[PDB]
RNA sequence: UCCUAAGAAGCUAUUAAAAUCACC
RNA sequence: AUGUGAUUUUAAUAGCUUCUUAGGA
């Protein structure tokens, strides 16, 4: 009964992150001390030619960006706990995340540390051009 | 079963899957989008905006190793060292029947404290925008083995009132015992599933407004507390747990408890499986023999109670020896050879239970049982100090711990006997009257051969000294009598009970003068 | 000495059914 | 469709390896 969702490669890091008073910090500390990233993310076979933006309704991927499904780049949607965002609603769930391909072996650990530029929709420091 | 696990297993009954976005993993996307391990964005199929899917929090695996974060599960050489912080735990479940099938939400939680907490069936329903922890529909388990969960699903409390009556019961039990909690579990598979609801592990933290380890988290006001300051704190911070079934046990719980204990019963109720799970785990660690290597912290009166016992044991043995002039005096259960009254004439045969780490004094090895050795020792008197034999012979000086007295020292244990953890762990058996059918109680008295030297005058016939027999009671023995009375009352408050042979005569001490 | 087809054996993996044990 | 696993078997299916037969080089 039921349709399985996880793999046994994740069931060490997800369980440990299900119980945590601060879910982002515990995942960063799991990554530091001999930790493999969360596998089995949802990935898009996009046309891979599109203007880069962090969060979009359809995947718009730059030549240096892998576009993942936005529910597997959110640790809280992925551990099934409550988002720390006020009004408790996820911003990434329902839209497509664009992760730079140099750091796209670990999508979940990118959206925890990085941020979205409010005035041009790019990953701040990863192509936000506001000099 | 191709590299999948039962954890977070979507238990909804909708035939379709999930959109490419709003899907947690690659295995949850529907078949319409999944092409060569890379999901495709079909602009035709829109995304679900109203759906609820009961995620199954079953199969947690706490095998992580992170640097700052302590491990939940402990080794049974680190759980025997924390025996004051054992709280058994058993969780009864209810199965999800309507609009979700495939996960057991928790219904009834039970601890070794003796407290059953019913909860409403509540599960983690994954809505489009968040994980909505909320009530799901459930049916109680099938069969006549579970029929007392038929009424319980029509009562109970929400999980924000059964999260604060777990940190009000643990905090009132372990306020004075220890500063952590060791959840002794039978089968951790469902106890972990039922600990997603009230446990937040995290880095090793320190209490607010205080200096003790931080063991209680408060989600409303984001602070931590030790077991004293946790008024209103709802989430249990780092617990430790232990699985008794991973100690090589084959069979049911009531078919592994009922071989050691005939006092507990009524299995498959949560408060009576969490008691058996701790009964079995106290037996398998402590009932074999006292382990003299593992010291224990000092909760309170550990220095005074032990020294008072040594003081009264030095007195009663010497008094009975000088009063009745026994030719030989045996000894049983004395691990080392430490002569209580060394300045004596009797031959101290150390009929110990087993030789313990020294033969420098040639302690003999002998085990005692009533039907075996009722007529083996006939000569003299046998000092059964803190022995645990079924019945004592007709000539002895016995000091048995009365296991019906409850304190922060005397933790509950196996077969109605209890674990008296005072600077060591002694699993003393049940205090039955049948052990003392050959003995009587001991009067209170003080006897000394010390000559008298020159405040309230005290006249009590219990004290045995030539000064209290005269008109004036000296100040060289009044404080001695008061110290001895204090030691005796502290001993009796601690829970011991002295017993002596039939022909013990307190007037026999007088003719010694 | 090498490639292909069929048969047999062994190992591993995927689905299905049955049996045992634990949890409920 | 009514709960969760774990281990064995018993069927098919897939892959690899070994042996036998046949065809070719
Ligand atoms: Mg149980
Ligand atoms: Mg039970
Ligand atoms: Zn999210
Ligand atoms: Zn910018
Ligand atoms: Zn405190
Ligand atoms: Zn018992
Ligand atoms: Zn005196």
């Amino acid at each position: 009964a039921g349709n399985a969702t996880e793999v046994p490669a994740n069931s060490t890091v997800l369980s440990f992150c299900a119980f945590a008073v601060d879910a982002a910090k515990a995942y960063k500390d799991y990554l530091a001390s001999g930790g493999q990233p969360i596998t089995n993310c949802v990935k898009m076979l996009c046309t891979h030619t599109g203007t880069g933006q962090a969060i979009t309704v359809t995947p718009e991927a730059n030549m240096d960006q892998e576009s993942f499904g936005g529910a597997s780049c959110c640790l809280y949607c992925r551990c099934h706990i409550d988002h720390p965002n006020p009004k408790g609603f996820c911003d990434l769930k329902g839209k497509y995340v664009q992760i730079p391909t140099t750091c796209a072996n670990d999508p979940v650990g990118f959206t925890l540390k990085n941020t979205v530029c409010t005035v041009c929709g790019m990953w701040k420091g990863y192509g936000c051009s506001c000099d | 079963a191709e590299n999948v696990t039962g954890l977070f297993k979507d238990c909804s009954k909708v035939i379709t899957g999930l959109h490419p976005t709003q899907a947690p993993t690659h295995l949850s996307v529907d078949t319409k989008f999944k092409t060569e391990g890379l999901c495709v964005d079909i602009p035709g199929i829109p995304k679900d905006m109203t759906y609820r899917r009961l995620i199954s929090m079953m199969g947690f695996k706490m095998n992580y190793q992170v640097n700052g974060y302590p491990n939940m599960f402990i080794t049974r050489e680190e759980a025997i060292r924390h025996v004051r912080a054992w709280i058994g735990f058993d969780v009864e479940g209810c199965h999800a029947t309507r609009e979700a099938v495939g996960t057991n939400l928790p219904l009834q939680l039970g601890f070794s404290t003796g407290v059953n907490l019913v909860a409403v069936p509540t599960g983690y329903v994954d809505t489009p925008n968040n994980t909505d922890f909320s009530r799901v529909s459930a049916k109680p388990p099938p069969g006549d083995q579970f029929k007392h969960l038929i009424p319980l699903m029509y009562k109970g409390l929400p999980w924000n009132v059964v999260r604060i009556k777990i940190v009000q019961m643990l905090s009132d039990t372990l306020k004075n015992l220890s500063d952590r909690v060791v959840f002794v579990l039978w089968a951790h598979g469902f106890a972990l599933t039922s600990m997603k609801y009230f446990v937040k592990i995290g880095p090793e933290r320190t209490c607010c407004l205080c200096d003790r380890r931080a063991t209680c988290f408060s989600t409303a006001s984001d602070t931590y507390a030790c077991w004293h300051h946790s008024i209103g704190f709802d989430y249990v911070y780092n617990p430790f747990m232990i699985d008794v079934q991973q100690w090589g046990f084959t069979g049911n719980l009531q078919s592994n408890h009922d071989l050691y204990c005939q006092v507990h019963g009524n299995a498959h109720v949560a408060s009576c499986d969490a008691i058996m799970t701790r009964c079995l785990a106290v037996h398998e660690c402590f009932v074999k023999r006292v382990d003299w290597t593992i010291e224990y912290p000092i909760i309170g009166d550990e220095l005074k109670i032990n020294a008072a016992c040594r003081k009264v044991q030095h007195m009663v043995v010497k008094a009975a020896l000088l009063a009745d002039k026994f030719p030989v005096l045996h000894d049983i259960g004395n691990p080392k050879a430490i002569k209580c009254v060394p300045q004596a004439d009797v031959e101290w045969k150390f009929y110990d239970a087993q030789p313990c780490s020294d033969k420098a004094y040639k302690i003999e090895e002998l085990f005692y049982s009533y039907a075996t050795h009722s007529d083996k020792f006939t000569d003299g008197v046998c000092l059964f100090w803190n022995c645990n034999v079924d019945r004592y012979p007709a000539n002895s000086i016995v000091c048995r711990f009365d296991t019906r007295v409850l304190s922060n020292l005397n933790l509950p244990g196996c077969d109605g006997g209890s674990l008296y953890v005072n600077k060591h762990a002694f699993h003393t058996p049940a205090f039955d009257k049948s052990a003392f059918v050959n003995l009587k109680q001991l009067p209170f008295f003080y006897y000394s051969d010390s000559p008298c030297e020159s405040y309230v005058p005290l006249k009590s016939a219990t004290c045995i000294t030539r000064c209290n027999l005269g008109g004036a009671v000296c100040r060289h023995h009044a404080n001695e009598y008061r110290l001895y009375l204090d030691a005796y009352n502290m001993m009796i408050s601690a829970g011991f009970s002295l017993w002596v042979y039939k022909q013990f005569d307190t007037y026999n001490l007088w003719n010694t003068f």
